[PDB]
RNA sequence: UUUAAAAAUUUUAAAAUAAUU
């Protein structure tokens, strides 16, 4: 899936895309290697899913690369969730994956 | 080859016991196996994982590696016990035969 | 109310029975390991009545 | 998001553990086996989850 | 890309899985000497260019 | 909550549960060592008087 | 005029279905018995459902 | 070598080894993309396959 | 034992066929190492899996 | 030339069967109903209902 | 330290949650003597030294 | 598996799962008796051998 | 790090978690 | 206490992992390996 | 004297993916 995501001023896919497609994820957010399998439903329903698993560590690690804020989210915490996610091109992917 | 390499995953994944002996419970040599957060000394793997399950702060909880084979155990477990499973067979001996 | 009266008293009622060890072991078995711990302490029992 | 869940026990088998039913998923297969044994295949009929109109 | 990685480890089974790299694969080595063979002294490689057209 | 929650292992037999959980505070002899500190202390005492 | 109308309207505002890799399993039962909504250890105050809805 | 020295990251995020990230995808998609075919078949040129 | 193949035998069609297109080898190899399952596991499921694909 | 049992045997008479009640086996689910009903009703068992 | 080693005793504070989960309580209702006591109790085998 | 081969007798849990299905239980609650037989009356390994 | 159970926001010492 | 890691430690060295703390790293191992002087002080010492 | 069952309909017309006759 990173053989056809670029090609021409060119435009590329965040791998979140692919990952609000159906596909799962591996390692992210410095978890245990192989969590997720593939049963994991393709969109909103698996993003839901998947991230609902970690969000406590989804958290820590955000606040443990200075992303931190004083605004205590009912999801999140304190971590800006707000600024990473735009960083680290999540809301990209599933906006883009969407069109 | 691939009869002893699906023997092997089959062991692996059914043999998550110890062993089923009959005998009074025991502190020192009663199969006791010992956590470690805390020094209890519960007498079955399951026992001793929601042992150190209930230890971690029920609303933090993640996943781990760990649970996989909390719940891996617990499921075989059930399949051991069940009566039929436990009395069956698929080839004959001979004074079945007979 | 009359719901809340009545879920008051299942509780209670559930509360008073519930199957617990600890008593039994207090009464019976308690003591007898505080007398085997007893004579082997290094500092002896201080009681008053 | 503003829902939390619990993951309690494992559920009971709803397959024997030594019937193949497709070849492939077999201890060798780790994920699929465990998800074909502890829920079982289909054989019912449950479609339509609120298409009403 | 995906085998240089080599084996992976089994989070159920904990053991890495006994499967042979990419040197017992031989359908890359025909394809590998039928290429070879008919490129010869030629420097480009491919026996044909797939496009659009 | 310890007073409420209270079990016993799945069929324990209690002389034996004790007889081998017993056995390794009493094979450590080291309360015989401390009547000899004692007697050492009343001697000290005494002497001083 | 039958079939009062706040479940037409849910179906319509939200896309919740079953993806296509669950068709080969027993997804009904786990629905109907093993996704409890009455948490383990009883009541909460928080997990309350109103009556009409 | 080749292509381990191309995007080692990408075979340490994609073998569960590595947390995934965009960045080592984006840059493994260059890789993909600025690639050519003789570089393919000398990649196939690499291996040392066996008897 | 009683449920064994019963079905007529397919020896002299198939190698019939295979001496045809000169296959004879194959044919011979695949034929030897079928006769050498005789449980219904899921070894023998992954040989006609493999087989076939 | 003889089975015993463990229930009633009683040949039917109608070789195009229709469900009826009148049985041991049926008997034996109202008895238990029956009781089941009793040690549901008084408040004596499940107070907090 | 050693009561532990030696009581047969265990403490599993799951009997209060299991007893306290088959109270039977209406929902449309602000007050849970269940959800209450199992607030104040808080069954955790952390600290029962 | 000769008597299932020689046996007019069919099994479906349906028939329970209808007639469970006409009682009529609050959605305010904490306990549904229909619901609770028909979750532990399903076999374990869906065997009914 | 001690993390809260109800928001899982992360702090740095007892007496703040508390 | 309900504690967290942060940081520091990634050496998973069975499988060849990394993870996001030494704590996480020992619970990690652990489970591969299970699954598979004043006067009071010298009055307390007396 | 307070609570609650709520409807399980279709064959859903077109456009993309996959499987088949
Ligand atoms: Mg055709
Ligand atoms: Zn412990
Ligand atoms: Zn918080
Ligand atoms: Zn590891």
């Amino acid at each position: 899936c990173c053989a056809f995501s670029r090609q021409r001023g060119y435009l590329q896919y965040p791998m979140w895309s692919f990952v609000y497609w159906g596909l799962p994820l591996v390692k992210v957010f410095g978890s245990d290697p192989w969590i997720f399998s593939w049963y994991m439903p393709t969109g909103d329903l698996g993003m839901y899913s998947w991230i609902s698993l970690i969000r406590p560590l989804m958290t820590r690690w955000m606040v443990a690369n200075g992303y931190v804020t004083d605004k205590c989210s009912p999801v999140f915490g304190n971590a800006d969730y707000r600024k990473c996610f735009n960083e680290l091109k999540l809301y990209q992917g599933y906006y883009m994956a969407q069109l | 080859p691939m009869s002893t390499r699906i023997a092997e995953a089959t062991s692996a994944i059914v043999s998550k016991h110890p062993a089923r002996v009959g005998l009074p419970p025991t502190a020192s040599s009663g199969h006791g196996y010992q956590c470690h957060v805390c020094s209890a000394v519960l007498f079955s793997p399951l026992d001793l994982d929601a042992h150190v399950a209930s230890h971690g702060l029920h609303g933090n909880m993640t996943l781990t590696s760990s649970e996989i084979q909390r719940h891996i155990t617990e499921f075989i477990s059930s399949w051991q016990n069940h009566p039929i499973v436990q009395v069956s067979a698929d080839v004959e001996n001979r004074k079945t035969a007979q | 109310t009359q719901s809340l009266v009545s879920s008051m008293r299942g509780t209670l009622g559930k509360l008073k029975l519930i199957k617990s060890m600890t008593p039994m072991y207090l009464q019976q078995l308690a003591p007898v390991e505080l007398a085997v711990i007893a004579p082997m302490l290094p500092f002896p029992p201080f009681q008053v009545p | 998001l503003l829902v939390k869940w619990r993951m309690c026990e494992a559920r009971e088998p709803s397959v024997d553990l030594r019937l193949p039913l497709c070849a492939g998923i077999d201890p060798l297969n780790s994920d699929p086996f465990l998800k074909m044994v502890s829920v079982g295949p289909m054989l019912q009929s449950t479609r339509k989850y609120f298409a009403q109109t | 890309v995906a085998e240089a990685g080599g084996s992976l480890y089994d989070p159920v089974l904990q053991k890495y899985d006994e499967i042979p790299g990419l040197s017992h694969n031989c359908p890359l080595w025909c394809f590998r000497e039928i290429c070879r063979h008919i490129s010869g002294p030629l420097p480009d490689r491919a026996p044909y260019l797939y496009l659009s057209a | 909550v310890a007073l409420l929650s209270g079990k016993y292992p799945p069929d324990l037999v209690t002389n034996v549960w004790y007889a081998d959980a017993i056995y390794p505070m009493y094979a450590d002899t080291e309360v015989f060592s401390n009547l000899q500190r004692d007697v050492i202390t009343c001697e000290a005492v005494q002497t001083l008087v | 005029m039958l079939q009062d109308v706040n479940t037409v309207q849910l179906a319509r505002v939200v896309n919740l279905a079953v993806p296509d890799t669950w068709m080969s399993l027993d997804f009904d039962t786990m629905f109907k018995h093993h996704v409890k909504l009455l948490p383990k250890d009883g009541r909460h105050l928080n997990t309350d459902i109103p009556p009409r809805m | 070598s080749m292509i381990l020295t191309q995007f080692g990251p990408f075979i340490e995020s994609i073998s569960g080894i590595t947390d995934q990230s965009n960045d080592v995808f984006e840059n493994a998609a260059k890789a993909f993309s600025m690639f050519t075919r003789s570089d393919v078949y000398k990649a196939l040129d690499e291996i040392p396959f066996s008897e | 034992t009683k449920y064994a193949r019963s079905a007529p035998s397919n020896d002299k069609k198939a190698r019939e066929l295979g001496e045809k297109y000169g296959l004879s080898s194959v044919v011979s190899e695949l034929r030897r190492r079928t006769k050498t399952y005789s449980k219904h596991d899921f070894t023998s499921v992954r040989y006609i899996r493999d087989a076939m694909a | 030339e003889v089975l015993l049992l463990p229930i009633d045997h009683q040949p039917a008479n109608v070789t195009t069967p229709t469900l009826d009640f009148t049985n041991e086996l049926t008997n034996w689910r109202a008895r238990v109903c029956e009781l089941m009903k009793n040690l549901v009703d008084n408040q004596r068992y499940q107070p907090g209902w | 330290v050693l009561l532990q080693r030696i009581s047969p005793l265990q403490i599993d504070p799951t009997i209060i949650s299991n007893t306290m989960s088959t109270v039977s309580e209406s929902t449309t209702q602000t007050l849970s003597p269940a959800s209450s006591i199992l607030g104040k109790l808080r069954p955790s085998n952390s600290d029962f030294s």
